């Protein structure tokens, strides 16, 4: 008792271990993005 | 009608059948003390199969 590194790419690397991969979440937002304004565009018209 | 704490509700028109009742029964609390165990293990094991 008295003694004696800033990697953006790293956000992906723990998709595969306790799953934190946010380019999944990215992808998935696009996709849906596309996929709301094509849809209202074709009922549109 | 084991415990299953993932049980998923059945949505929409669905709803409204005899089997789809009784799964959206077996899920409402009872304000009798719960002791319904969530589960511990649901995150370090990931199905992504679709």
């Amino acid at each position: 008792n008295r003694g004696g590194q800033a990697d953006p790419t790293k956000s992906l690397q723990a998709a595969g271990s306790s799953s934190s991969g946010v380019a999944k979440g990215a992808l998935t937002i696009l996709g849906g993005q596309i996929c709301m304004l094509g849809l209202q565009k074709q009922l549109q018209a | 009608l084991s415990d299953n704490p993932q049980r998923q509700s059945v949505s929409g028109p669905l709803s409204s059948t005899v089997y789809g009742f009784v799964n959206n029964s077996m899920m409402v609390q009872l304000p009798g003390q719960p002791g319904i165990k969530p589960l511990t293990f649901a995150n370090l094991i990931n199905f992504k199969v679709d």
